[PDB]
RNA sequence: GAGAGGAGCCUGAGAAACGGCUACUACAUCCAAGGAAGGGCAGGCGCCAAAUUACCCAAUCCCGACACGGGGAGGUAGUGACAAUAAAUACUGAUACAGGGCUCCGGGUCUUGUAAUUGGAAUGAGUACAAUUUAAAUCCCUUAACGAGGAACAAUUGGAGGGCAAGUCUGGUGCCAGCAGCCGCGGUAAUUCCCUCCAAUAGCGUAUAUU
């Protein structure tokens, strides 16, 4: 993940939706099937409200970080073409 | 191809117009089974009202359009789906109603009226269908409330809460609470002032305090369905 | 984050007063008044404990 | 008899952070920022602000302090 | 059918009569011994600490 | 410089003219199945979508029985935050009330504020009569008239920090602490409640390569 800057992906399993803490990293991370690589990497959805928008099977664009689980490395930026922060705000539908 | 169908009423026969189109929508057996549907409601961004639970709705799911009544409820810290009374503004709750079953990830639309006279944005709620079941497990907090009658140091005889020693004995080990954040335990039914009892607390409470029991009464959604 | 928090997610929640019957009895202690009488009583009993040991 | 579209529909503000009327204009915002940081430099250092005014030295207003040596050793 | 929308219309009348009418003490989320009947706490089933 | 394709042919002042004939070679269209007519670049998708299917020969110029008839040169306009340029979203008083405001454990400074009450001017975005510019329109240049009181003519993008429930979850030698909280008893024509600071500012954030 140094050749391209954004990678597409399939949301595979919302990992840890049964957690107790509302904005912990367990609830934030989501399992992702990378399309071109074929690997499965988990990525931080930046809110539990945004986790309510990240659905199953959907095409989801991810990016990196830069700086509760230090080591999960990617970041969900879009869900089905629409940006996830524009979904978090009431800007656009999907 | 041609499709012949027996049993079509004289509303569609005697009121047919080619302006309104005709669908041939393909059900499955799952789409033919009634039951309870667990559903991820978000209100629409440009619906102006908020959506009460007991108020009926008109649904766009599958191939058909309902008028059934949901129960909005937040899976609040993932131990209970506690029953809300309104849809949260700008947030995804878990609605649940009685209709036909559909497979999950079925995104769906939601309406309060089929009337042209709505001055703005008829769409009520949008979302995805979460799962399906019968016999929901939606929970609403019932509080039983009462007044300190006599105040000793850690014990307190409290009143106006239970009606009888039978009810005290049913709740005779219960965690009772004072809104000062003061826990306590129902110990034993006080004999002659029937309905009052003895509790103990972690510290001394006041007569100004008010003593609550935070129980969780179960809620069944109503069935009624019509297209 | 604090930037990832709305403005309805920062609304102050309203403390509820007493019923009008109990308005005779006084202020509903909620957590603040409880902590004031609890720390005051702890201070009193700490001083009385030191004096009993004297 | 056409359904008029409303204003949030036309401009999807959605859920934006509530901002200030002083933030609405950047020139007003730097005007109200310079007035405050002109004010704070009065509190720290000594500004001239004219000599004796009309009345002609009603004494050292705002006191005189005798121990204090406000000077740079050289 | 007019039979189906007739019986369904009756059930609409019963339900919206219930939406107009009062709220039972188990659903009014703070019940007390003045509010409820006598041994009516006994028959129900709740979950408490 | 070479041009459905070899092979030949014809016109003219100038062509081995092919978007002209004659066979042969490779396909392919109308048919009443004998016969016939047939041999371009541009457009969209492509090796989840982003620049008009615009108006004219009016200028300048070219060709014909020739002042008229013809012009895929050229001109006029439309989109465009990739840039680059100028700069709106306000200016100015008066009084009333408050006594602290600010800055580095104790210091240092002296006028500061108000979701306080009122008063003034200023209008430019825009709406737009006209006329003009033009092949015709438009932009421009003029331009009468309307055109500001916040709940509006409704500035954004990032970050940092505070406060909060009869709510929730977790830990544990009561009353503490944690993470957090659109979710609270009722109530949806129900409610009228809580923000501060920093940065760039019609622009700004983010990811990787990085220098």
């Amino acid at each position: 993940f140094g050749g391209s800057s954004h990678a597409k992906g399939i949301v595979l399993e919302k990992v840890g939706v049964e957690a107790k803490q509302p904005n912990s990293a367990i609830r934030k991370c989501v399992r992702v099937q990378l399309i071109k690589n074929g690997k499965k990497v988990t990525a931080f959805v930046p809110n539990d409200g945004c986790l309510n928008f990240v659905d199953e099977n959907d095409e989801v664009l991810l990016a990196g970080f830069g700086r509760d689980i230090p080591g999960v490395r990617f970041k969900v930026v879009k869900v089905s073409g629409v940006g996830l922060l524009a979904l978090w705000k009431e800007k656009k539908e999907k | 191809a041609r499709l012949v169908i027996e049993g079509v009423p004289a509303e569609f026969c005697k009121n047919f117009q080619p302006r309104m189109p005709i669908l041939v929508g393909g059900l499955s057996a799952t789409e033919d089974r009634f039951g309870f549907v667990q559903v991820r409601i978000k209100r629409h961004r440009w619906h102006k009202k908020i959506l009460k639970t007991g108020d009926p709705l008109i649904f766009s799911l599958g191939w058909r359009r309902f008028q059934t009544l949901p129960i909005y409820s937040i899976w609040d810290n993932r131990t209970r789906n506690r029953m809300l009374k309104y849809t949260p503004e700008h947030m995804h709750c878990f609605g649940t109603f009685w209709g036909p079953l559909i497979a999950p990830n079925t995104s769906f639309c939601c309406f309060q009226s089929f009337s042209a006279s709505n001055p703005g944005f008829r769409i009520a709620a949008t979302g995805t269908v979460l799962s399906v079941d019968e016999s929901t497990e939606i929970v609403k907090k019932l509080k039983l409330v009462g007044t300190p009658w006599k105040i000793f140091k850690n014990t307190a005889f409290i009143k106006d809460m239970f009606n009888s020693s039978l009810e005290i004995a049913k709740f005779e080990g219960a965690a009772i609470r004072t809104v000062s954040g003061i826990r306590g335990q129902i110990k034993r039914a006080l004999s002659k002032p029937e309905g009052y009892f003895r509790a103990t607390f972690e510290d001394k409470i006041l007569l100004s305090d008010i003593v609550i029991l935070k129980a969780w009464y179960p809620v069944k959604p109503k069935q009624f369905y019509n297209p | 984050m604090s930037s990832l928090r709305h403005a309805i997610q920062r609304r102050a929640h309203k403390e509820r007063a007493q019923p009008l019957e109990r308005q005779r009895l006084g202020i509903l202690e909620k957590k603040k008044d409880y902590r004031l009488r609890a720390r005051d009583y702890k201070k009193k009993q700490a001083v009385l404990k030191s004096l009993r040991q004297k | 008899g056409k359904r008029q579209i409303t204003w949030q529909i036309q401009k999807n503000k959605g859920l934006t952070p509530n901002r200030k009327k002083e933030q609405r204009n950047p020139r007003v915002k730097k005007r109200k920022k310079y007035e405050e940081k002109q004010k704070k430099l009065r509190s720290v250092k000594a500004v001239y602000k004219g000599g004796e005014g009309p009345g002609g030295y009603q004494g050292e207003l705002s006191g005189i302090k005798t121990n204090l040596v406000k000077s740079v050793k050289l | 059918h007019e039979r189906r929308q007739a019986k369904i219309a009756e059930q609409i009348r019963k339900l919206e009569a219930e939406l107009v009418a009062k709220r039972a003490w188990t659903l009014a989320g703070e019940a007390t011994a003045a509010d409820r009947p006598v041994n009516s706490l006994l028959g129900e089933d709740m979950e408490f600490d």
